[PDB]
């Protein structure tokens, strides 16, 4: 955009973003890149306002300014997108919780800022995060969600880019930190349905260079739902493959049929009956994440890639990876 | 005993001028013997001798004055400490310039300096570059016995450039010397007597005179300030770039003293070759353009009518479809007048490549004869003007175009008595003119010995005359160019160790552009014309091109040409690129990047090659040293830079004439020249100093 | 002064002062031997290597000039041995006569780059491990060529990427007339 | 000498200017003259966005001004060629003490 | 003002400009002033001497205060 | 180390022996810093000879040697646990640069 | 007696109270300024922005300027 | 002298140099030659161009923007008045 400088962490880039999502494990990277590239951040945060001081530095004096805002609350979302030209969007939840549902954390939400940003007028740029593989009819209803979460930021406002990154591994992620910290049930890693899941996972450091590249790529773009996969199509015990390479462990495996693993997550699926407690954030048995470890969907159909960003993905061995050596 | 003396070279590398090593006068600066010509004042012959003797109002471009004594060496055998700005150097004089004496004198002086002077020193816009402060800081006491009422003076209007504090001015006169001699309009005057004394107009009269902005480096003291430098700005803050200017086509030497990414303050620079020490208040106020209206980014045109600020490529490639979609001849090249020599060049070579032959500068009109280099150069150099006798401006109303150029010819009118004559419309001179006729038939009285005029030009031993490029417009051009060489042959004006013989220009591409062969055939072209290119070209006639036509405007700042162009290119200005330029007198200086290009600006160079890959064109040089080498093969006078290079062809090749015609007298060419480019119009000084008229 | 009699007439080879602290600026060959000498001598007896002062003048053409401090705390006199060492000359190391040499050296070494002979463990002592440059050159800009250090997701990492600062205002408060 | 100077590659492609600043033109004191300085021409200084303060991004915005003046040019193009920078050395201006005297103002016209 | 909107983004506050262009100018009796600063020599500005030639008052650069000639 | 570099061929012959030196050391670096699964030793070596030809052409013996000292500066901060390992690791056409900046 | 913090001491007494002086803030009243004199602010240093300051860029100030020093077309 | 060079050529440029021992016949064959070879070709841009050391060479661009350059390095005037005609024949 008006870009007036050299390269980053003083240069400008006409970039206000407000990362939605910014105090997440995406989030970081993302905000990084955006504000490394220098560019303006305007970092919305939820609640304890120590979950963006992660984000104060990796950008210079105000090129990230941490914002306070009421998801279901609009008038602040607006306050948030006040000064902003791009709008990205990883608002996403993996297990639903006592207060938000999966509709109003992962759809109701991306249509509501998806229209607030329609309301204001100036943002160029709306990318849309949401998992690979999440269209209508596939059994997680986190990506039921995330698909009607794609298909109402698009019809509200077209030109909105929409990433689907597959899942994403590196430090602090959602998908290798619960295997581990589980190995830690000596070596006993409960790979659900056999393995025979076919995902596609990519360094999110990767993610977030697509995310951003689709800002300072041309017109094109936009309202071209990316898939945001990855090298590599692994299975999910071959993905387990690599974790014992780096943390110093002995692979000892065992296989959990689709029943067994979803009676064994049918507690914490009362979130909305147990009231006056909240549930601990289901990390490896999750059933909506069973449902979509069940079907392996996750893999890259012939839609645009990360070729289409003149971007090629990093491995999943070696650094983009090396999160786990801390578990030795 | 074998010791290591310090070599005392010149103050500051002062080419000490002898008239001949014959009488070269030899006096003793603190025992030290230094041989200086006939003639040195005292000061002089210590500035031989590396000792810097305090001034304040001995300027060695302007008279010498005995003001103020801030300067007092004691030479030998005097009863009293001799003022050194005027006392010339005897032979045998010894000059004490440390002696108790002298540095009491000069203690007493910088005593009454600062005695009746105010505490203004914070306030005054010249704080750390003053003459007053340097010197009391460095030769004046360290504490002041005056403790009473100073005198204080009112602030006089002198106009939109000059902020006036009368009552910090020290009374050295150095101004309204400058104002009499070399700006030569004398409005500013010494009024009253005594501590009274009170320098400036005694009517209210704004200083109508241009040239008369340089007064400020002329002061020593803050009082005469830059007005549109008000205060924005320090001595120390500005970071300082020897760039030179293109204004006017005279290429005056500058200091673009930039603070960051803006041009605080333009100041000139000791050039003796071109302009002394001054420079036109269109070149020192013409700084605030450089910000204002600025082209930052490719707009091209949508379906509507009003711009859209696409990027870098989208631009590029709908210029380059839409040249691949037009006939060839229908291509035209127009080049603005402050395009430099090397995005001239590369203009030239993708028009040219693109089976056209239609580039040309902005202000050179149809069929100039850029064959021979003596047709559009000043072949006297600058200088040279101080050893004519007689001028002929013909037209050319050389105190608006190419102000220093008139600055030259006022300061040989001054110094030797020289006459001039005048052929063209009634105009204001500063020195004494001898206007002779309006129009070509009294060039052609001149021509045929029939002018009382003609007498002149013939007796006298080295004559000048100025033909100024704005009669190039004319239909007959050849016809008047003509005359004027008739004139040359009869009066021995060009002859073999003086070339008398000079045109002016008031455009600095046009110089540049004139050397690269960027000559305009004919019409029918920017007619019948189908992709005109301004390269920042604003004074071009858009009442010309056709109204489908595809106008590509790579200027910097717009004005006309950008409301007609299909497809805007943001340049860069003359301070923020290096661009190889060309005067009058083919001195071809190379301006240095002050600050950086604002927005998404690129060079002129580099939009042109851009343009060229885009549009399939393969051009060979990628680079700025590459065009550089490119201009050496198709004009090398434009890569040997600070170094003049004469054309050693008088006009006796020019082929033949025609009949010049009696109607159409000689048309002024700047009309304002307080708006004559696109820097200087979008300027927000020059617009209102329309009331200096 | 008696040590200007004695001492060989070459190891004082280029220049000699006598005041401001007097010096010795010698030839970095006849250094470490002349600072053998006005060390283990009788009527010149230093024993203390003070500093070690790096000096970087660019216009000269042995750019650096080594200028040794010397104290003697029996006579309570101060000499200073000079030396004139370009980028690329190593001079000779005085870590064996004072044994404070040693991370004085180091320092000269680490700031300007001149290297040091037969000094054990000649490593940059103050600027950062992977430093390339050489701060207190001349030629070396104030603000470090690449010389920010940020954190980032190379987690409990700070890179060393190229630099980028508000601008260091340099202020040319020098004035003519000197 | 421009490789074991540590200064990074990109830095010794740099073109400089080996000017001598010619003297202030509003004070009329040769006290700041003959100091030849390279002149890393150093011109990408934006204006960091949050405050009204400028930017740079070269290293070497300030030092070929500050604390880096040489004596000569040939000690400065011995400099700048050293470390292999691209010099154009651009020659001093200088005046010409042309003679001039106090009675040429009392100059006689005649008639 | 314009001037005073660059600094200060308050603009409930009188802007200084305002808040000296409606002090009344000093009358005094010479044709020179003193305008030491506040009051005391020392804690005001460097003094700065006014002409009170003309008729509309002559303000202080320094401090802005007006001085009429008060004949 | 005294500059026994009067000549170009003893500076080449203590350049051969800084090679030989890094080259043998190769073992311990890949193994403090574990690169011996991203990088192989004909990468390494190979990126080592890169840097000792990249400057190959210096007619000056001292300059030699005053690289071969950085150089073994680097080493023997790689050698030991002096620097980190995300940098070894990464140690191991006009248009398209007009569309980016003006420089 | 809860949420106090330093700096809610004005500065007519904030010289008595270190010593500075000797002069009690209800004699050093009779020379606070009448034209500019504003009330303290307790350093309301996080509590909420619009409490907070700002700078004229921060996005967060109303009224974030810009500082291009060129004015563009 | 070779009058067919307006409808072949768009421009010939000569850089001979001011007073340099060689390119002194470049200046002979332009003192003799250029009078009437622009009377001859009265809008053809025949750039004479000066310089302090550049050899002298003899440009011609063509149509389409092509360039033949043709060193004078020792050609005297009608050798060099042949080198243009050469240039002119390989234009048409
Ligand atoms: N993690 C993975 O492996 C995969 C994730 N994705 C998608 O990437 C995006 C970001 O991933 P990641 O950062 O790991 O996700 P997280 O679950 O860690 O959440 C990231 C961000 O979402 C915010 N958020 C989530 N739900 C809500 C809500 N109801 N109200 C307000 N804020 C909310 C969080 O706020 P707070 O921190 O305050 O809770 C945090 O800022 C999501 O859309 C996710 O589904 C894509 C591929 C798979
Ligand atoms: S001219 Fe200005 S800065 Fe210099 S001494 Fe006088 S008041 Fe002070
Ligand atoms: S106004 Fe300036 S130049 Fe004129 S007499 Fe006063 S101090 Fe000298
Ligand atoms: S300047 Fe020479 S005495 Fe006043
Ligand atoms: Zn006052």
């Amino acid at each position: 955009l008006a870009r007036k400088g050299t390269g980053g962490r003083s240069s400008v880039s006409g970039i206000v973003a407000t990362v939605f999502g910014a105090t997440g494990f995406l989030g970081r990277y993302l905000v990084q890149q955006l504000a490394k590239m220098g560019s303006q951040v305007l970092v919305p945060f939820r609640g304890s306002e120590d979950s963006p001081r992660h984000l104060k530095l990796m950008g210079d004096l105000g090129q990230v300014v941490p914002m306070k805002f009421d998801p279901r609350d609009e008038d602040s979302i607006k306050a948030v997108m006040a000064k902003a030209n791009v709008v990205i969007n990883l608002i996403g939840r993996e297990y639903e919780t006592r207060n938000f549902s999966f509709e109003d954390a992962n759809h109701h939400i991306a249509e509501k800022l998806a229209l607030v940003a329609k309301e204001h007028g100036g943002i160029m740029r709306y990318i849309q995060v949401s998992c690979l593989g999440a269209s209508v009819s596939s059994p997680s209803r986190m990506l039921r969600a995330k698909a009607a979460a794609e298909e109402a930021v698009l019809n509200a406002l077209p030109e909105a880019t929409i990433m689907r990154p597959a899942t994403m591994i590196g430090t602090e992620d959602r998908i290798l930190n619960p295997w581990s910290m589980f190995v830690k049930k000596y070596g006993f890693l409960p790979l659900i349905g056999g393995g025979t899941t076919k995902f596609q996972p990519v360094y999110v450091v990767d993610v977030a260079a697509a995310i951003v590249a689709a800002l300072k790529d041309d017109g094109s773009s936009m309202g071209k739902t990316y898939e945001l996969g990855g090298p590599d199509v692994f299975t999910t015990h071959e993905l387990a493959e690599i974790m014992y390479d780096m943390i110093r462990e002995w692979p000892r495996y065992v296989k959990l049929p689709f029943p067994i693993a979803k009676a064994m997550a049918a507690p914490r699926d009362f979130m909305v009956n147990k009231v006056p407690f909240p549930l601990p954030s289901p990390q490896i048995f999750n059933l909506d994440q069973i449902n979509a470890l069940t079907t392996d969907t996750l893999v890259s159909d012939n839609a645009l890639k990360f070729q289409d960003l003149d971007l090629v993905p990093h491995k999943l061995k070696g650094y983009p990876v090396e999160f786990l050596i801390q578990y030795r | 005993p074998t010791q290591i003396l310090p070599p005392r070279n010149p103050v500051g590398g002062a080419r000490v001028h002898f008239s001949n090593p014959e009488d070269a006068i030899e006096v003793f600066v603190d025992g030290y013997a230094v041989k200086v010509p006939k003639g040195f004042t005292v000061l002089q012959a210590c500035e031989v001798a590396g000792v810097d003797i305090p001034r304040f109002c001995y300027h060695s471009r302007l008279s010498i004055a005995g003001n103020c004594r801030m300067c007092l060496v004691e030479v030998e055998k005097s009863p009293k400490p001799v003022a050194s700005c005027a006392m010339p150097a005897l032979p045998g004089m010894k000059i004490k310039t440390d002696t108790p004496i002298a540095k009491k004198a000069r203690e007493g002086v910088m005593e009454f300096l600062l005695m009746n002077h105010p505490l203004d020193c914070p306030i005054c816009d010249q704080g750390g570059e003053c003459d007053l402060q340097d010197q009391s800081m460095a030769f004046g006491s360290d504490r002041g016995r005056f403790t009473e009422m100073k005198r204080s003076v009112v602030d006089k209007n002198l106009g939109p450039l000059v902020k006036t504090v009368m009552t910090r001015c020290i009374q050295c006169t150095r101004c309204v010397r400058f104002a009499s001699e070399v700006a030569g309009v004398q409005d500013l005057g010494i009024l009253g007597r005594g501590s009274g004394e009170e320098i400036g107009t005694y009517v209210e009269k704004l200083m109508t005179s241009e040239l008369s902005g340089n007064v400020i480096d002329i002061c020593p003291v803050g009082a005469l300030t830059s007005k549109p430098f008000a205060f924005k700005a320090r001595n120390w803050e500005l970071k300082a770039t020897e760039t030179i200017d293109v204004s006017d086509a005279v290429g005056s030497n500058i200091r673009v003293d930039s603070r960051g990414p803006e041009v605080m303050r333009i100041i000139p620079r000791l050039n003796e070759d071109i302009n002394e020490e001054w420079i036109s208040d269109k070149t020192r106020f013409c700084y605030d353009g450089l910000k204002r209206q600025r082209l930052s980014d490719p707009m091209i045109r949508d379906s509507d009518g009003r711009f859209k600020a696409v990027s870098w490529r989208d631009a590029l490639a709908v210029v380059g479809d839409i040249i691949h979609q037009v006939k060839p001849d229908e291509i035209v090249g127009v080049a603005g007048q402050l395009s430099d020599a090397e995005s001239m060049m590369v203009l030239k070579d993708f028009v040219n490549r693109m089976g056209s032959d239609n580039v040309w500068c902005e202000g050179t009109a149809a069929g100039v004869d850029a064959d021979l280099r003596y047709s559009y150069l000043m072949n006297t150099s600058i200088s040279g003007l101080e050893n004519a006798d007689l001028f002929l401006l013909i037209g050319t109303q050389p105190r608006v175009e190419a102000a220093m150029v008139n600055a030259r010819i006022c300061k040989t009118v001054r110094a030797s008595n020289a006459k001039v004559g005048y052929v063209g419309p009634p105009a204001e001179f500063n020195y004494d003119c001898k206007h002779l006729g309006t129009g070509p038939d009294t060039l052609k009285e001149i021509a045929e010995g029939r002018h009382p005029f003609c007498t002149a030009l013939k007796n006298a031993k080295n004559p000048a005359i100025i033909v100024g490029a704005g009669l190039f417009n004319r239909t007959d051009k050849n016809a008047i160019l003509s005359s004027v060489e008739s004139i040359a042959q009869a009066n021995n004006v060009v002859r073999p160790d003086w070339n008398g013989l000079n045109f002016l220009l008031q455009y600095a591409a046009q110089a540049a552009a004139l050397d690269l062969g960027l000559i305009q055939q004919s019409a029918k072209a920017l007619e019948s014309a189908k992709f005109v290119y301004l390269m920042g070209a604003d004074d071009v006639n858009v009442d010309k091109i056709p109204k489908d036509a595809f106008v590509v405007y790579q200027g910097h700042h717009g004005d006309k040409a950008v409301y007609r162009a299909n497809v805007i290119l943001p340049a860069s200005a003359f301070t923020e690129k290096e661009g190889t330029y060309e005067n009058t007198e083919g001195f071809t200086q190379q301006t240095v990047p002050a600050v950086p290009t604002v927005g998404d600006a690129r060079d002129d160079w580099k939009i042109v090659r851009a343009l060229s890959e885009v549009s399939g064109v393969k051009l060979p040089y990628n680079s700025i040293e590459g065009v550089r080498s490119r201009i050496k093969s198709v004009a090398p006078n434009l890569v040997h830079t600070d170094e003049r290079e004469p054309a050693a062809f008088g006009p006796s090749l020019k082929p033949e004439c025609k009949e010049a015609m009696s109607t159409t007298p000689f048309q002024t060419v700047v009309e304002n020249f307080y708006m004559t480019n696109s820097i200087t119009r979008a300027s927000k000084i020059m617009a209102q100093c329309s009331a200096v008229l | 002064k008696y040590s200007w009699e004695t001492l060989p007439k070459k190891w004082v080879k280029k220049m000699e002062r006598s005041e401001h602290g007097n010096r010795f600026d010698t030839n970095t060959d006849y250094l470490f031997q002349l600072l053998c000498f006005l060390k283990l001598h009788t009527y010149t007896r230093v024993q203390v290597l003070i500093d070690i002062c790096g000096v970087d003048y660019p216009s000269r053409k042995r750019r650096f000039e080594v200028v040794y401090n010397l104290l003697s705390t029996r006579y309570n006199s101060r000499i200073r041995v000079q030396t004139s060492a370009d980028e690329v000359t190593r001079i000779s190391s005085v870590v064996s006569l004072f044994p404070s040499a040693g991370w004085w050296e180091r320092e000269v070494w680490d700031m300007f780059g001149v290297s040091f002979i037969n000094h054990p463990d000649l490593r940059r002592i103050l600027t950062d491990y992977g430093f390339e440059g050489h701060p207190l050159r001349k030629d070396f800009p104030l603000s470090g060529y690449v010389q920010v250090r940020y954190d980032d997701p190379e987690k409990r990492v700070v890179s060393e990427p190229i630099e980028m600062t508000q601008e260091f205002r340099y202020f040319d408060f020098a004035s003519p007339w000197e | 000498i421009g490789k074991v100077s540590g200064i990074p590659e990109e830095h010794l492609s740099r073109k400089v200017i080996i000017y001598s600043p010619a003297r202030t033109a509003t004070q009329s004191g040769s006290g700041k003259l003959g100091k030849w300085k390279i002149n890393f021409v150093s011109t990408l200084k934006w204006e960091n966005p949050l405050m009204g303060w400028t930017s740079t991004g070269d290293p070497y915005a300030n030092v070929g001004d500050s604390a880096l003046a040489f004596d000569s040019e040939e000690a400065a193009k011995s400099f700048a060629e050293r470390h292999g920078w691209d010099y154009k050395v651009k020659k001093p201006n200088t005046p010409l003490l042309k003679v001039k005297s106090y009675s040429d103002n009392f100059k006689w016209k005649g008639n | 003002g314009n001037h005073t909107a660059k600094w200060m983004q308050d603009r409930s506050k009188k802007s200084p400009m305002e808040l000296i262009s409606e002090v009344p100018p000093i009358k005094v009796d010479g044709r020179i002033v003193a305008c030491e600063g506040d009051t005391n020599p020392a804690l005001g500005h460097p003094i700065e001497f006014i002409c009170l030639d003309l008729n509309e008052p002559a303000i202080c650069k320094y401090c802005g205060l007006r001085y009429v000639q008060d004949h | 180390v005294p500059p026994n570099s009067a000549n170009l061929t003893e500076a080449r012959r203590r350049v051969f022996d800084f090679f030989r030196a890094a080259c043998r050391s190769i073992p311990t670096i890949m193994d403090i810093y574990n690169l011996q699964d991203v990088v192989a030793p004909s990468q390494l070596r190979y990126a080592i000879s890169a840097q000792i030809r990249n400057n190959a052409h210096i007619t000056d013996p001292k300059v030699i040697d005053l690289l071969i000292f950085k150089g073994m500066e680097e080493l023997t901060d790689i050698v030991d646990h002096a620097k980190q390992r995300h940098h070894i690791i990464g140690q191991y056409d006009f248009l398209k640069n007009f569309y980016t900046s003006n420089y | 007696k809860d949420r106090y913090n330093a700096s809610q001491v004005p500065a007519e007494w904030h010289g008595w109270l270190h010593f500075i002086t000797d002069h009690t803030g209800d004699e050093l009243l009779s020379l606070k300024p009448k034209r500019y004199g504003l009330e303290h602010k307790e350093n309301f240093s996080g509590e909420g922005d619009a409490y907070i300051y700002h700078s004229k860029g921060h996005t967060l100030n109303p009224g974030q300027k810009n500082w291009t020093r060129y004015q563009s077309w | 002298w070779r009058g067919s060079i307006s409808k072949s050529m768009k421009e010939l440029r000569i850089l001979l140099c001011q007073s340099s021992p060689a390119s002194a016949p470049t200046r002979t064959f332009v003192e003799k030659n250029y009078k009437d070879l622009k009377s001859l070709n009265p809008k053809l841009p025949i750039l004479i161009r000066e310089c302090s050391g550049v050899q002298p060479q003899m440009w011609a661009r063509y149509d389409m923007g092509v360039e033949r350059c043709v060193n004078l390095d020792g050609l005297t005037e009608p050798q060099i008045l042949k080198a243009l005609e050469n240039l002119v024949k390989s234009g048409a």
